[PDB]
């Protein structure tokens, strides 16, 4: 069976930059690979075809290339409408097709700490039973933080869900939720909530006390 | 002139059966192979199926084989994918595509598959405190909750309000309804001057929620 | 609009090369099987070769292998047929398509396998509804093409078939017939290209 292992998962890179996206198949494909671009939202594009062959209207910024069974994407100078996500792909049959997993190519900026806000659950929500707790980071970088959610000191397990926006087109900061979810009940025998976010060498907690405004 | 238009997406309960359709335009889908691909939220494409060109041979992944069937009508210049045994893990954007070196995609249509019922969100405020602790800012929300299926689109102010909003990608709960939040951050002065609306428009329940945010 | 537009026809002599090229535009030649077919003067069509889509295999007919070569250039979206060694029995029209069912075509392009020289047309006036024309004398190879006033006249142009003279060089004639009452104030003009030699000649035809 082909795979189609991609290199970096991830990069970051600045405009103008030299970007290097290698993928590498399990056994040979010949020349029989393409490359894509996408972005959040949007249906793939395709890149290049054959391995090297850039399609047509593709700036050419975009070169493919092989070397046996290693298959590079590079961008010699990166363009902001080139911040996206690329993906290798094998055709060339017995799967018939395999995708590789994927590079993000995200913006560089400097490290950003996040506005961390906790919001109680309304009192509208209480009345129904179920308590919503959220966490905001706000506007911070790089991507990778660990929230988590105390309730009067106790670490919170397997009662919240977090989700992440892409990163900001102005600021390339990105932004992260975190719910914490009990019954009206639990919320009510219990008096501080916090959240706390950890980045490096520093934690930050956003704490609130259930009923002090 | 070359498009590739789907249609067929939608909801349907575990095991049951949905037909994609990819109408093509400006080329005749005889002399070209035709190809399924598939994104669950978060995550990469992986390849459905593929029937060749001319003879219409049909190919399948390992994970839809015995399930799907993809297929051509010639005489309407369309592909199909017809979806049978479908399973929670099959919840997908499905995109049609051309050629082996996939040169034109379709739109992509959402696939859900679930028990759940539909039913649109309840819109809880995420109150800003009147008196700051983050500096001069302050961080205000409506939390989207517990609506069926995917996906909702949120605007603020009916569209007047767009700096600094952040709304999330949904989550799924473990109840099978999804949830999200929707957030800003505002100057904590104009809390006592200017209205924030959250608009949440839900098309799969043909529902919208206006949810007006007031300080706490 | 897809287009398929050929080049590098003409006379070779026996034993001779000549390279077509089939220019592509409107679509990815990657993606398209092109083939190359022929018409020998006034015959049916016949399949030569053949080259596949991605991978680029090759088929040809039997009595052109060893001798013919089909390719394509994807970075210039051209498809080629090298002909070596041509033969008498290799004069035709030939034509290059996409796919199986060949559903675009070039233009076509006339080879000619021979050892006599090219030689350009004569052209005579047939002076004068009144009837007029061009008489297109003693050429070789074919092909010829005939216009009215720089293509302006279309309607009721009658180009005729050449024939081979007992010379071995082409001969024809291309008429047109018109209004009388325009044979004072009109003038015509037959405009007449021999591209293997080179030459067009362009001859005002005038009443008598
Ligand atoms: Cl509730
Ligand atoms: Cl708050
Ligand atoms: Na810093
Ligand atoms: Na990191
Ligand atoms: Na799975
Ligand atoms: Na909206
Ligand atoms: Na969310
Ligand atoms: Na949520
Ligand atoms: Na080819
Ligand atoms: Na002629």
């Amino acid at each position: 069976d082909i795979q189609m292992t991609q290199s970096p998962s991830s990069l970051s890179a600045s405009v103008g930059d030299r970007v290097t996206i290698t993928c590498r198949a399990s056994q040979s494909v010949s020349s029989a690979v393409a490359w894509y671009q996408q972005k959040p939202g949007k249906a793939p594009k395709l890149l290049i075809y054959s391995a090297s062959s850039l399609y047509s209207g593709v700036p050419s910024r975009f070169s493919g290339s092989r070397s046996g069974t290693d298959f590079t994407l590079t961008i010699s100078s990166l363009q902001p409408e080139d911040f996206a996500t690329y993906y290798c792909q094998q055709y060339y049959g017995y799967y018939p097709i395999t995708f590789g997993q994927g590079t993000k190519v995200e913006i560089k900026r400097t490290v950003a700490a996040p506005s961390v806000f906790i919001f109680p659950p309304s009192d509208e929500q209480l009345k129904s039973g179920t308590a919503s707790v959220v966490c905001l980071l706000n506007n911070f970088y790089p991507r990778e933080a660990k929230v988590s959610w105390y309730v009067d000191n106790a670490l919170q397990s397997g009662n919240s869900q977090e989700s992440v926006t892409e990163q900001d087109s102005k600021d390339s900061t990105y932004s992260l939720s975190s719910t914490l979810t009990l019954s009206k009940a639990d919320y009510e025998k219990h008096k501080v909530y916090a959240c706390e976010v950890t980045q490096g060498t520093t934690s930050v907690t956003k704490s609130f006390n259930r009923g002090e405004c | 002139e070359v498009q590739l238009v789907e249609s067929g997406g939608g909801l349907v309960q575990p095991g049951g059966s949905l037909r994609l359709s990819c109408a093509a335009s400006g080329f005749t889908i005889y002399y070209s192979s035709m190809h399924w691909v598939r994104q669950a939220p978060g995550k990469g494409l992986e390849w459905v199926a593929s029937i060749s060109s001319y003879y219409g041979y049909t190919y399948y992944a390992d994970s839809v084989k015995g399930r799907f069937t993809i297929s051509a009508d010639t005489s309407k210049n369309t592909a199909y994918l017809q979806m049978n045994s479908l399973r929670a893990e099959d919840t997908a954007v499905y995109y049609c595509a051309r050629y082996y070196a996939m040169d034109y995609w379709g739109q992509g249509t959402l696939v859900t598959v679930s028990s759940a019922s539909t039913k649109g969100p309840s819109v809880f405020p995420l109150a800003p405190s009147s008196k700051s602790t983050s500096g001069g800012t302050a961080a205000l929300g409506c939390l989207v909750k517990d609506y069926f299926p995917e996906p909702v689109t949120v605007s603020w102010n009916s569209g007047a309000l767009t700096s600094g909003v952040h709304t999330f990608p949904a989550v799924l709960q473990s109840s099978g309804l999804y949830s999200l939040s929707s957030v800003v951050t505002v100057p904590s002065s104009s809390l006592g001057t200017q209205t924030y609306i959250c608009n949440v428009n839900h098309k799969p329940s043909n529902t919208k929620v206006d949810k007006k945010v007031e300080p706490k």
